[PDB]
Formats: structure tokens, C-alpha cells, sequence
């Protein structure tokens, strides 16, 4: 099931449905909070190169191709949880990703956000 | 490999290629990988030779199959083998994997007892700190007779601080102030750790920053209500909303701070309050009706009266940005004879000339009674800056 999922996520993504995407995510993610540690470890080592491909995501249709803050911290809060359960060869590039998020994310203007 | 090459007819070993050789070079890249280690323990070993004769191999097998799905250029199997001047960085990233898959088991623990905040001076903060601590203490100590360079156990420090600040963070969506507090608590204990210093105030900023744009778009909606609908201002954003959403997502979590940085950011947070949210969009408007200055009035006096910060009542800067805005709040339903009254008492001690000319333009129209008030204003100003 979480396969099928993370299947539907993938197309998603192939469809640019990162709202329905992100559902689905936080959808697997409780599941397999109150599924246990086995599952963790098998989601992670089946599919963290999805969830890294997706957390990586980015919309050409942006505006001026900048990621919307919302979509931001949304990535962030995504690649925090991935960082929790991914397999350790890969903590430093999604690392760097965040990195590359928090710094783009210290880059902004908040009270007038071209990107909300 | 020898199987495939001598042993299959071209269609064979191309079929049986392009099904496998995908599998063939991520298993034989990640055994190469895991093996590291006594691979390149040696200069020159019928290990290394026979592996880069199957990497050979491998690379003669993708050319002679001649296939597409996958490609196998061996560059990677090459240059690892050619890894043997660091011979370490390979040791410090498998002391990087233990400690990282530490962090996370350290984080996978189900009774939760690092969960259990301790006071220290007065912050409540969690066991993660000590861990945190001690796997450090692992890992300069496996630095120790490790002859990498000084250049790369910077980068992976501060990637092990990067990862694991956002561990926490994952692990503190709710009570982030909380991981901000013990990770002031942390630099306290060690201020080596810079890397973690600017993530938990960029972290921190970022939060305040959030709460800020909410709080500035919730207050600019408020005023786009104010400027549209002058008969029911709707308070309902402000008491059961804004409020709220102040006291118990800031000024109580920045209370929870306790610190110089706590009462800090509390001041910080009522300048971008007072001056920045309500003060600054407020002078933003074009013109204010006599139920539109009654309504901002109310809403400035329910907030003065709802956001004092007892903590920062001994702040000079609070004192003076608070009966700044009260007094606000109060002279704008007054009339001008009660503002330049209330002027000559020095009332607007804390507003700039500029700033209450600006008022009294944005209240009082276009009279010959308001020239006077501001002719009188200036000149009692220049008068004031003589002395």
C-alpha cells in the first residue's frame, strides 16, 4: 500500500501534484509511524531515492522560477523528516539541500514576499 | 564476467547484460564500497588487480553487449582504487556513519527519556545536549590519529551540526523553542560550535520571521478591513486571533527563552509590533475618518492593554514604544485643540515632529486650524533643538 503510494507520489510529482504529493506523504509517514521500526527501515532503503528526488522538487512554472516560501519550509519540514530514516550514505546531499533551502530561506523578504 | 564475455554468444551476453549489468554495477560498486577498507589496505594486491581487471571487464562487457539501458564507465571503480592518497576520509566517513546512525538512534529511542527537560540555569533542556556533546567527544577523538586534512573535518563538523540541528528541528516542530533554548545551552557549553550558532539564530529568525509575516498579514488584513468596512471593525482577528497568537506563540515561548536573548527578542518582536505592524501601517494610511479613528483607537488601547509584557516593563525602550502607542491610541478619535494641548504638556515626547505632523494631516483635514497646530508643532521643535 505504501508502495502504491509512493508509486501515486512519483507520477504526482511527473504531474506536478506536489499539494497532493505532500497528502499522500504525510498520509505513508503516519502510517508507517504507527506501522513500526521494520517498516521504517524498508520504506527508507526501498524509496528514499523518491522522497529525495521529491524533496528536490522544483516547479518551472514558478514565479520568476523561485520556490514559494510555503513551498519551502514544506521541503524543509520534508527533507527534516526524510534526514530522520534515510539511508546514511545520503545524509550529506539532502543535507546540503536543506543548507540550500535554509540559505535561499535567509534570502527573502518576508513582509513583502514575492513568492507567498 | 569471464562467463559472460568467453562464455555467452553475443545475444546471450546481450540480453543477459542488459538485465543485469544495472544490478551488476550497483551491487558490485556497493560491495566495492562497503569493502573499501581492505581493498585499499594495500598498494598492490591481487584484490585490487582483480577488481580492476572485473572493472575492465565490466567496461568491455557494456561495450561489447553494446548496451544502452545501462553503462557501467568504471571511472568511479578506477578512481577509487586511484583513492588511496586519503586512505582516511574514507575512515572519517564510516566514523561519520556511526556517529550520524547514533544521532538518529539516539532519536529512534521509544521511552522518549531524552524527551525529559531538566532544568539548568533557569531552562528546561532536554538529555539531547549531552548526547549531542558526547558524539562529538567520539569524533574528535576519532580525528585524533587520523591524518585527514583539517580543511575537510570542518565541512563534515559542521554537517554533522547541519544534519543533526535538523534532526532535532523535525523532532521539534512544536516546541522549537524549546530545541532553541537548549541549543543556546549548547553554545553556552561549547562556542566552538559556530555552524550550530548561526543555524539555531537563523532558525530562530526564521520563526519570528513566520510569526511576523503571519501577524503583519493578519494586521494588514485588519486594516484592509478598516479601510473597507468603517461600522463593525471586527475585532475577531485581533482578540481571538492576533492576540492570543502573541502571547502563547511569542511573548510566552520568548519568555520560555529567559535570557538576555529572550528579553531581546521580546523587544525586538514589540518594535516590529508596535512600530513595524501597527505604528508604520498605520502612518501608511491616506486618510482616517472620525469611526475609523475611533476604531484604530480601541484596537491600539486593547492592545497596549492586552500586550503588556510585565517581563519588559523596566525596559526603558518598552516603557517609551508602549506610552508611545497608548498615547496613539488616545489622540487619534481627539480633536486638534486636545492634541496641541496635550502637545504643549510634552505628551508627544516619544513621536517625531514629522511623525505627528503626519498624524494630525492623516486626522484633521485640510484647515486653517490644523496650519496653525502644525506651524505651532514645528516651530515649538526648533525652538527645542536650540537648547
Amino acid at each position: 500500500e505504501v508502495d502504491l503510494m509512493v508509486l501515486h507520489i512519483d507520477y504526482a510529482l511527473v504531474n506536478l501534484d506536489f499539494g497532493t504529493a505532500y497528502e499522500l506523504g504525510k498520509q505513508v509517514f503516519e502510517i508507517c509511524q504507527e506501522a513500526g521500526q521494520h517498516m521504517m527501515k524498508a520504506l527508507g532503503d526501498e524509496h528514499w531515492l523518491t522522497f529525495y528526488q521529491m524533496g528536490k522538487f522544483v516547479d518551472p512554472n514558478w514565479v520568476d522560477n523561485e520556490i514559494p516560501t510555503e513551498i519551502i519550509v514544506l521541503q524543509m519540514s520534508i527533507l527534516g523528516r526524510l534526514l530522520e530514516v534515510c539511508p546514511l550514505e545520503e545524509v550529506e546531499i539532502v543535507t546540503s539541500q536543506w543548507s540550500t533551502l535554509e540559505l535561499e530561506l535567509s534570502a527573502r523578504d518576508l513582509v513583502k514576499d514575492k513568492y507567498a | 564476467c569471464d562467463f559472460m564475455l568467453d562464455g555467452l554468444a553475443f545475444r546471450d551476453r546481450k540480453t543477459l547484460s542488459y538485465e543485469l549489468g544495472p544490478l551488476f554495477n550497483t551491487e558490485f560498486t556497493k560491495f566495492v564500497k562497503n569493502n573499501a577498507s581492505i581493498i585499499l589496505e594495500s598498494l598492490d594486491s591481487p584484490l585490487k588487480n582483480l577488481v580492476s581487471v572485473i572493472n575492465n571487464k565490466l567496461t568491455r562487457l557494456v561495450a561489447k553487449s553494446e548496451v544502452t539501458n545501462w553503462t557501467h564507465s568504471g571511472k568511479e571503480i578506477q578512481d577509487l582504487l586511484m583513492n588511496k592518497q586519503l586512505y582516511y576520509n574514507l575512515l572519517l566517513d564510516k566514523v561519520l556513519e556511526s556517529h550520524i546512525s547514533e544521532i538518529r538512534s539516539i532519536f529512534e529511542d521509544p521511552k522518549k527519556s531524552w524527551q525529559n527537560l531538566e532544568v539548568v540555569e533557569h531552562i528546561e533542556v532536554t538529555q539531547l545536549p549531552k548526547l549531542f556533546l558526547a558524539i562529538s567527544q567520539n569524533f574528535k577523538s576519532s580525528f585524533a590519529d587520523s591524518h585527514v586534512d583539517e580543511q575537510y573535518f570542518a565541512y563534515k563538523y559542521n554537517l554533522l551540526q547541519t544534519s543533526y540541528m535538523a534532526m532535532c528541528t523535525a523532532n521539534f516542530s512544536h516546541n522549537w523553542c524549546q530545541l532553541y533554548v537548549d541549543m543556546r545551552y549548547l553554545i553556552e557549553r561549547d562556542e566552538k560550535l559556530y555552524r550550530i550558532k548561526e543555524l539555531t539564530r537563523n532558525l530562530l529568525e526564521t520563526k519570528l520571521n513566520m510569526k511576523y509575516r503571519i501577524v503583519c498579514q493578519l494586521i494588514r488584513h485588519q486594516l484592509t478591513e478598516f479601510r473597507e468596512n468603517e461600522r463593525n471593525p471586527s475585532w475577531d482577528a485581533t482578540i481571538e486571533k492576533l492576540l492570543p497568537y502573541i502571547l502563547k506563540e511569542i511573548v510566552r515561548p520568548l519568555q520560555k527563552i529567559r535570557g538576555e536573548e529572550g528579553s531581546r527578542y521580546l523587544l525586538s518582536f514589540l518594535n516590529f509590533l508596535y512600530n513595524d505592524c501597527v505604528t508604520k501601517e498605520i502612518l501608511k494610511w491616506q486618510i482616517i475618518s472620525e469611526v475609523n479613528s475611533e476604531n484604530l483607537g480601541e484596537l491600539v488601547s486593547l492592545l497596549v492593554n492586552n500586550t503588556d509584557i510585565q517581563l519588559l516593563a523596566k525596559e526603558p525602550s518598552y516603557k517609551k514604544m508602549r506610552e508611545k502607542f497608548a498615547t496613539m491610541g488616545k489622540f487619534l478619535p481627539l480633536h486638534l485643540k486636545e492634541i496641541m494641548e496635550m502637545f504643549y504638556n510634552g505628551d508627544f515626547y516619544l513621536f517625531a515632529t514629522d511623525e505627528l505632523i503626519q498624524w494630525i494631516e492623516l486626522l484633521f483635514a485640510d484647515t486653517p486650524l490644523r496650519r496653525n497646530a502644525i506651524d505651532d508643532i514645528y516651530e515649538i521643535r526648533g525652538t527645542a533643538l536650540d537648547d
